[PDB]
């Protein structure tokens, strides 16, 4: 109940302080394509898909408690590398250049 | 069944319903796409959850990697049918009509 | 050899940032091979009881079990009280 | 000085999971107890 | 494309079909589904035109939306049984969902709309890969999951693929459509014979591809997309013309050909379970593909259609594609009829 | 009870941005020879104060879409609250058993109120602008995140009260100073900050904007006590609270005043030089250093508990 | 009454469904979507599971669907239509609105109902567990086991990403 | 289906070991020492019978051996475990080790006036051994009888009688 209650006032706070932000007294009486870039598109798309190896990685801290340390530490090291692998392919094939 | 999957299985329904009946924007149709991934991870999470299968608590985090790939995979193809025609209207892709 | 030394002068004048980053990869993957410590990290895992440790039913023929916690059977903790 | 911390932090884990340990079949004992009062308690009502 | 990066799409192509067929666990036959899908993407892609986009496009919507109605009834299964052994599904709704899905994968009718127009939007090499291995990744679940499927819709599935296949063809001039309309109509009699026995599946999806793909190296070495195109053949390769007879007339079923063989087989399955009615339909509603069939070996080899000027141009020069396993892929497409008994090794 | 203790944390929240307002620009003034306000107020101490009521009465001066002007600076502002609840300062006000998450998950939606403003603006160039502030912001999303769990493989779980026991020695930025350097820089471009303030920069080349300003100040003093947190641990005694509370701020203090030193320091990255930094230096250092933190505690044999 | 929060959750997450799926501008689709998606997490939260459910936060909403609405202002929609002002929209909004209702009004009228399909209405609280005194959380256990019983998984999920990477570079090389 | 079995409210009574978990806390490494053969003479009742209702017996030992213990910590340690569990009790976690000094002062005062000698790190989380006159119970899972083998194939394999025998096939 407690961050129910910390959220719901959070947000009711802004949206007050947006309120009267809007309307005080004033005392007066009178889907096209963006020019789309792609190399921009591109940085998105990128960070998708690191952030989907990190969200595989965020469970390093829990497995490290294992038994079976021999395959935890080698899997954990393979996904890493593939990441600098990702990174690497990126890299040389001009993904990481904002010129042209 | 529980009261909750009756809600679940409705919000699958709706975006199939919503992703098979195509309007304009293909980017409408790729959003019906994702909330059908959201559904199901909502059930299998549930399922998973509440029958406490220890060793499946991974499996909604591969479908979710799996299916946000899928979804990049498809923006791509968004984007490259709005550089041909300026729009991502679904209207214009058919040239395979002949 | 003179040719790997020219090449690694070379990486480290002009890219030190990758020259690190591949060192510090390559340290990563050898050095728990080489460790004599990556052997204890086995061993502490595994003497951590999460769960209920469930009791034997006492046969008369389990003379390396013990009857009781203070007992000397079973396995013991000293090397990890000196680590 | 983190291995050191960290070999002492896991030794005092291992304390308190054994605490637990020890303290886990009185435990075990009430909650039979419980959940069997609360079950031939619903079993009263629904004969009534 | 970089020839290293092809070989990696490819194997990656393959890999995400044998995590589909190796797999006990409904999850990694997803997996495979979905690796299997991205790999492939790129080499319909890969020529970098209007229509190969829009054929992109339209393979994707068509695949993901069957991958997650996969997905709804893998977790309905779990749901109803706790567990993800590949095999039969515990619940009938989930079984609908799972057909219903690899159907859509398979390009059966009534979900059969986007083979013709994906397979007309992309390169020969690449329709090669679409109407021949993508078919093994469903064809393996419906392989195991045929104890709990509804007879009702699968053989409807059958038999609509059959005659939209066989009618679909005949309105036909360009090569890739009538290929695509015939995977149609082969698919329907692969699921068929599934209920009764699924070694004839595999018998007729085995057949199917090495005509398949003999068909499709042929229109490669020539680089023929359309009828009038394959006309010129004989006045360039006359050799071909007749391994292209041969071969239209083995996917027409004639006697005594290699084509005969998997409808020769599906028809004693069915006979054998009383089923008369279908088998004989069936048989006759393949007559449209024959058709269709023997229309292109009456301008391709039968008789000498007219030619051009710069032709002759062309006769001073040999043909320099690879044409991989051509020779051997002709011969089992034509002459295997006398060792049928050989079907048990895949029982 | 529980609503008292909120509210004695969203006040002095804001109050806290008013008076760094001011901290700023005399720190600023003084390092450029100068003073910065003193005349309203003795020492300027009535300045942030006479700046938010001007800005309040000012004319609030059409929207593309009235629904998402308004739900930009809301978002804004709700989240950057949000960020407080789980921070052990040093009990927090909310004890999550996945603290760092949290704050990992909800940082990573505040990029939304940068885009909305931007669909908001009703103009092709001010969303042109949104969409490379974004770019920027989840570029270096990447690095905080490896950074945090490269950390975190030391302190063994994801709550934040852990980070304490786990610096109860040492400070955290002995073993990992490597990290704690890009972690304070990616902090600093996270928050458009010079010199990676390329959303003030490139635009030159009321109430509602009074609102974004609390957020994004907010987010600062924030960053740099999960900074203290991550790296300089205090210690704690449960008896006596307030000397954790004490030692800190002060630690919390004079990062947020680093920040403040930096701006006076240097000029501005290029749009295309900052993200150089990250893809091809920060992020390939970032992944060496993750395996290397993967293997460490086994090849010690330092793991952490995990409780 | 709290008891029926979850079913209350699962009722919002129905009407932020039918709210992208009526297919309004891809904008406001978009942000049907993002509530859907959070209140989705609630529901994931009330079951147990924390990191599920922060992970719906940081790589559903924090990622994908930033990325989406990050591509629709770039090559899709720039200014949104108004809300519900295209009928279909509306049509289709306001059916599903209702087809919810009716399913809502009944099944905590009866505590039950049958919509094709028969459901309980007691709560789910009803099919909890009742005994839980670990010292640990189980989906942790569950998840952290991804890296010594699923090195297969790993194996096959790290290279479907790295050839994410690769095919979307040749796709978009053009 | 039939009746599920429950014991009367009476059968369940026992004399409650009502002490807050800072006091059991305090008091478990000793505890686990002392009480240790009824306590793992239940633990294995449970682990074997698979069914609460089987060790209602066995559980109630547990709760007089308990109290028994704490009786003999208030008869003779009452003041230094009175502020070794205060000063547990004051942490939120509850931690050992901001407690030394304390448990110093109770573990010291047991020993003299008691004997207990607190169990080393790693002694409480062994696999003992009990012994039971209790029977090991014979099925319980109450499983039915499985379902006979399928009839096995035995013999030698010879080649198929004419082949194939497919249609006209002679091979
Ligand atoms: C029982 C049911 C009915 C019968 C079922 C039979 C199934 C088919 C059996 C396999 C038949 C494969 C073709 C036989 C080889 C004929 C071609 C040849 O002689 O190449 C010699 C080959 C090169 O010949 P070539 O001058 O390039 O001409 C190629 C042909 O045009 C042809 O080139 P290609 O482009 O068509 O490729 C053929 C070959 C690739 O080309 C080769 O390199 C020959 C490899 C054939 C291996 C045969 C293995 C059979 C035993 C299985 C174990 O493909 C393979 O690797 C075979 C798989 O010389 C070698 O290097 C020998 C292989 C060394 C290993
Ligand atoms: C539980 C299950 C889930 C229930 C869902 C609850 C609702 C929640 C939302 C779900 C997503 C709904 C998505 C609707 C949508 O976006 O489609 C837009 C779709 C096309 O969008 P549009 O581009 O704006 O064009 C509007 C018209 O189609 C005009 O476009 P036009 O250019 O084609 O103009 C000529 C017009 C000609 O109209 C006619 O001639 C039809 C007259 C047929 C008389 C019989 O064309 C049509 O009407 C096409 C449809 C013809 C009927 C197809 C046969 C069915 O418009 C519609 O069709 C509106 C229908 C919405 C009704 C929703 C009913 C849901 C029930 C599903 C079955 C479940 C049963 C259990
Ligand atoms: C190398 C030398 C090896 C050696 O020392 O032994 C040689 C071998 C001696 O073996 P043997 O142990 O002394 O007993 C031989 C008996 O004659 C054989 O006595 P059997 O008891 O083994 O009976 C033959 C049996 C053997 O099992 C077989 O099925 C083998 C298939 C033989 C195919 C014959 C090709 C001609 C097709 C008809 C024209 O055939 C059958 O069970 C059913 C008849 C299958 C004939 C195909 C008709 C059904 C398919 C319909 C489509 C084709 C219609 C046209 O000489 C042969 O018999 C030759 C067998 C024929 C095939 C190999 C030669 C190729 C012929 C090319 C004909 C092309 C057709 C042109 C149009
Ligand atoms: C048994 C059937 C075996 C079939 C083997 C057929 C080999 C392919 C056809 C040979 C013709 C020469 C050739 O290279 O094939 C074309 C195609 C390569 O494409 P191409 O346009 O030539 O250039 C590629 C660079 N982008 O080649 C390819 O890309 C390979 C596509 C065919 C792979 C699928 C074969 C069917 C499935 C076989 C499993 C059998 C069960
Ligand atoms: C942007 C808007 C802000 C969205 C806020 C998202 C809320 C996510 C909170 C999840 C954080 C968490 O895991 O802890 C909160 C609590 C569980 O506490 P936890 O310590 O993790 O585990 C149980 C006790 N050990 O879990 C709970 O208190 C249950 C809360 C369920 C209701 C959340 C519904 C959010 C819907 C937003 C739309
Ligand atoms: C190179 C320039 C770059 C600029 C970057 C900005 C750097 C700002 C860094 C600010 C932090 C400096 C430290 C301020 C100390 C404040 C007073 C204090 O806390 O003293 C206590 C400290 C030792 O106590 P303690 O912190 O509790 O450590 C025990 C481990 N838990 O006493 C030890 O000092
Ligand atoms: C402390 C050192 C002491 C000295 C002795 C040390 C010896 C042991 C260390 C040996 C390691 C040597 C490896 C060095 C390789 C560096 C290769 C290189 O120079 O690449 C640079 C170049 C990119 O440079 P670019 O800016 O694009 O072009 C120059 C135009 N001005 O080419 C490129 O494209 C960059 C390379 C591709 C990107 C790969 C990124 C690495 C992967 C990221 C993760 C890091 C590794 C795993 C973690
Ligand atoms: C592109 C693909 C890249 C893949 C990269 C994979 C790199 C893997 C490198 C290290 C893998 C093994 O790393 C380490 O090796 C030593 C070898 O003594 C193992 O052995 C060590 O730990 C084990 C515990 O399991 C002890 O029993 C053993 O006495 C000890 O020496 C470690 O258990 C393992 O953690
Ligand atoms: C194409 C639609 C796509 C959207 C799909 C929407 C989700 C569908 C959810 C299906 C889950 C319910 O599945 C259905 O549950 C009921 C509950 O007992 C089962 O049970 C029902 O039929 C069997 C018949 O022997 C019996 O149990 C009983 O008569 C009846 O209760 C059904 O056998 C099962 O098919
Ligand atoms: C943080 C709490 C602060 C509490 C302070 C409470 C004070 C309430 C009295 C406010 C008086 C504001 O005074 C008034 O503000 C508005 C702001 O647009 C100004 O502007 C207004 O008047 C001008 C014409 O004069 C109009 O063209 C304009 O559209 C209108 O906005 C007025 O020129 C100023 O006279
Ligand atoms: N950038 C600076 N440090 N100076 C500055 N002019 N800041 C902006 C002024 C400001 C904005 C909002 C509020 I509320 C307050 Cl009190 C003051």
């Amino acid at each position: 109940m407690n961050l129910m209650l910390a959220l719901l006032t959070n947000f009711t706070l802004a949206t007050l302080l947006v309120i009267i932000a809007f309307w005080l007294p004033q005392l007066n009486v009178y889907s096209a394509r963006l020019p789309f870039s792609m190399k921009f598109f591109l940085v998105a798309i990128t960070f998708l898909l690191f952030d989907l190896e990190i969200a595989l990685l965020l469970p390093l801290p829990w497995a490290s408690q294992t038994a079976n340390l021999n395959t935890m530490l080698t899997m954990a090291l393979f996904l890493i590398i593939l990441l600098a692998v990702s990174l690497a392919y990126e890299w040389t094939q001009k993904g990481l250049e904002w010129t042209e | 069944m529980s009261m909750v999957y009756m809600n679940i299985m409705m919000a699958f329904t709706v975006s199939l319903v919503g992703l098979l009946m195509y309007r304009s924007h293909l980017m409408s149709s790729l959003l019906c796409l994702e909330g059908m991934m959201l559904s199901l991870f909502v059930m299998a999470a549930l399922t998973i959850l509440n029958s406490h299968f220890t060793l499946a608590s991974m499996m909604p985090i591969i479908l979710l990697v799996f299916a946000a790939c899928e979804a990049a995979l498809g923006l791509s193809l968004l984007v490259m049918v709005s550089n041909t025609y300026g729009t991502d209207y679904v209207q214009n892709l058919n040239l395979l009509q002949c | 050899a003179e040719r790997v030394a020219a090449f690694l002068k070379n990486v480290w004048a002009k890219e030190p940032v990758l020259v690190a980053s591949f060192a510090i990869a390559g340290l990563a993957v050898i050095l728990p091979t080489l460790s004599p410590y990556t052997k204890y990290s086995l061993m502490i895992n595994r003497a951590t009881p999460y769960n209920y440790p469930v009791p034997l039913r006492d046969d008369g023929n389990m003379p390396d079990v013990p009857s009781h916690p203070q007992d000397p059977q079973g396995p013991s903790l000293e090397w990890l009280k000196r680590l | 000085s983190m291995m050191k911390w960290n070999r002492e932090r896991r030794r005092l884990q291992i304390e308190d999971f054994e605490a637990r340990i020890a303290l886990m079949p009185l435990l075990q004992a009430e909650k039979d107890r419980r959940v069997l009062q609360m079950l031939r308690e619903n079993l009263e009502e629904e004969a009534t | 494309m970089n020839p290293i990066i092809f070989i990696i799409i490819l194997l990656t192509i393959m890999l995400g079909t044998i995590i589909v067929m190796i797999s006990s666990h409904w999850l990694l036959v997803w997996i495979g589904f979905e690796m299997n899908m991205l790999a492939i993407i790129p080499i319909m892609m890969k020529n970098h035109n209007p229509r190969a986009t829009e054929a992109s496009t339209k393979y994707f919507l068509t695949q993901s939306t069957a991958s997650m109605l996969l997905m709804m009834a893998v977790i309905i299964n779990l749901m109803f049984s706790g567990q993800w052994t590949v095999m039969k599904l515990f619940n009938p709704m989930a079984s609908m969902l799972m057909t219903m899905a690899l159907a859509m994968k398979l390009g059966m009718a009534p979900f059969h709309f986007w083979v013709p127009e994906v397979t007309q939007g992309i390169p020969l090499s690449s329709g090669l890969i679409l109407l021949t291995w993508q078919k093994l990744a469903p064809m393996s679940v419906l392989y195991q999951i045929f104890p709990s499927i509804n007879l009702n819709l699968i053989l409807t599935l059958s038999v609509l693929s059959i005659l939209i296949g066989g009618w679909g063809g005949l309105n036909q001039t360009q090569l890739r459509k009538i290929m695509a309309y015939s995977s149609i109509a082969h698919m329907g009699w692969m699921t068929a014979v599934l209920p009764y026995n699924p070694t004839m599946t595999l018998l007729n999806l085995i057949i199917y591809i090495i005509m398949t793909s003999t068909m499709f190296t042929m229109f490669m070495a020539n680089s023929t997309t359309t009828t009038l195109s394959l006309s010129h053949t004989w006045n360039k390769t006359p050799i071909m013309t007749v391994l292209i007879l041969a071969t239209l007339l083995s996917m027409g079923g004639l006697p005594p050909l290699s084509g005969f063989m998997p409808k020769w087989m599906i028809i004693q399955e069915m006979t054998k379970n009383n089923s008369i009615i279908l088998p004989t339909f069936m048989a006759i509603t393949a007559l449209l593909n024959l058709y269709f069939y023997m229309r292109l070996t009456y301008s391709t080899t039968l008789t000498m259609f007219p030619s051009t000027n710069n032709m002759k141009m062309k006769w001073q020069f040999p043909l320099m594609k690879k044409m991989t396993f051509l020779p051997t892929m002709v011969v089992l497409s034509t002459m295997m009829l006398p060792l049928t008994p050989m079907l048990s090794v895949l029982e | 009870m529980f609503m008292i203790n909120i509210l004695m944390l969203i006040i002095p929240i804001l109050l806290a941005v008013a008076f760094l307002t001011l901290v700023e620009r005399k720190v600023l003034g003084y390092m450029q020879l100068r003073k910065g306000p003193n005349v309203v107020g003795p020492y300027g101490l009535l300045q942030p104060i006479a700046d938010a009521i001007k800005l309040f009465i000012k004319e609030p001066l059409a929207t593309s879409s009235a629904s998402m002007f308004i739900l930009a600076p809301i978002m804004a502002l709700g989240l950057a609250l949000t960020m407080w609840i789980p921070l052990p300062m040093p009990y927090p006000l909310i004890n999550m058993n996945l603290g760092v998450l949290f704050m990992l998950a909800m940082s990573s939606l505040a990029v939304y109120s940068i885009l909305w403003s931007g669909w908001a603006s009703n103009s092709k160039y001010a969303l042109i602008g949104a969409l490379r502030a974004v770019a920027q912001t989840i570029s270096y999303e990447v690095t905080l995140a490896i950074i945090l769990l490269s950390v975190l493989l030391m302190s063994g779980s994801f709550t934040l009260s852990t980070l304490i026991t786990t610096q109860e020695q040492m400070w955290l930025i002995l073993p990992a100073w490597p990290l704690a350097m890009m972690w304070f820089i990616s902090t600093l471009a996270e928050t458009n900050r010079a010199p990676f303030d390329l959303t003030e920069g490139e635009s030159e080349l009321a109430g509602p904007f009074a609102l974004f300003f609390m957020a994004e100040y907010a987010n600062i003093i924030m960053m740099n006590i999960f900074t203290a947190i991550l790296f300089l641990g205090t210690s704690h005694n449960p008896h006596m609270p307030e000397l954790y509370t004490i030692n800190f701020t002060i630690k919390s203090l004079l990062l947020t005043m680093s920040f403040l030193w930096i701006r006076a320091s240097y000029p501005r990255f290029r749009y295309d030089q900052l993200m150089h930094l990250l893809w091809k230096n920060f992020l390939p250092l970032t992944l060496a250093l993750c395996m290397w933190h993967v293997s460490l505690p086994i090849l010690t044999s330092g793991i952490p508990p995990q409780t | 009454m709290m008891l029926y929060i979850v079913f209350i959750l699962s009722v919002i997450f129905v009407m932020g469904f039918v709210g992208f799926s009526s297919k309004p501008s891809p904008i406001y689709g978009g942000l049907g979507l993002i509530v859907s998606g959070g209140v989705g997490c609630g529901i994931v939260l009330n079951f147990g599971g924390s990191f599920l459910g922060l992970m719906v936060f940081l790589i559903y909403l924090g990622g994908m669907m930033v990325v989406f609405g990050y591509t629709t202002a770039m090559a899709t929609e720039q200014y949104p239509e108004i809300w519900l002002s295209n009928k279909a929209v509306l049509g289709a909004f306001v059916t599903g609105l209702l087809m919810e209702f009716f399913m809502v009004y009944y099944v905590l009228k009866d505590k039950e109902v049958e919509v094709v399909f028969e459901f309980n209405g007691l709560g789910d609280w009803v099919i909890y567990d009742t005994g839980d005194s670990g010292f640990f959380s189980e989906e942790a256990m569950g998840i952290a086991a991804l890296y010594s019983y699923g090195t297969w998984l790993v194996i096959v999920t790290g290279w479907s990403l790295l050839i994410g990477v690769v095919v979307i570079m040749e796709i978009t090389r053009g | 289906p039939g009746i599920v079995e429950l014991p009367s409210l009476e059968d369940l009574k026992v004399q409650e070991v009502k002490v807050s978990s800072s006091v059991l806390k305090a008091a478990a490494h000793h505890y686990g020492a002392q009480c240790d053969k009824p306590n793992k003479e239940f633990m294995l009742c449970r682990w074997e019978e698979k069914d609460p209702r089987r060790c209602l017996e066995e559980g109630k030992l547990v709760n007089q051996c308990a109290l028994e213990f704490f009786r003999q910590i208030k008869r003779h340690c009452a003041e230094p475990f009175t502020e070794y569990w205060t000063c547990i009790d004051y942490s939120g976690l509850q931690l050992f080790r901001r407690c030394r000094k304390q448990q110093a002062q109770f573990d010291e005062c047991v020993l003299d006036k008691l004997g207990w000698v607190r169990p080393d790190l790693g002694d409480l989380s062994k696999v003992t051994k009990v012994k039971t006159d209790r029977p090991l119970p014979e099925n319980p899972y109450h499983s039915r009888a499985r379902p006979e083998p399928n009839p096995e194939v035995e013999g030698d394999l010879k080649p198929a009688r004419h082949g194939s025998r497919l249609f006209f096939w002679t091979m």
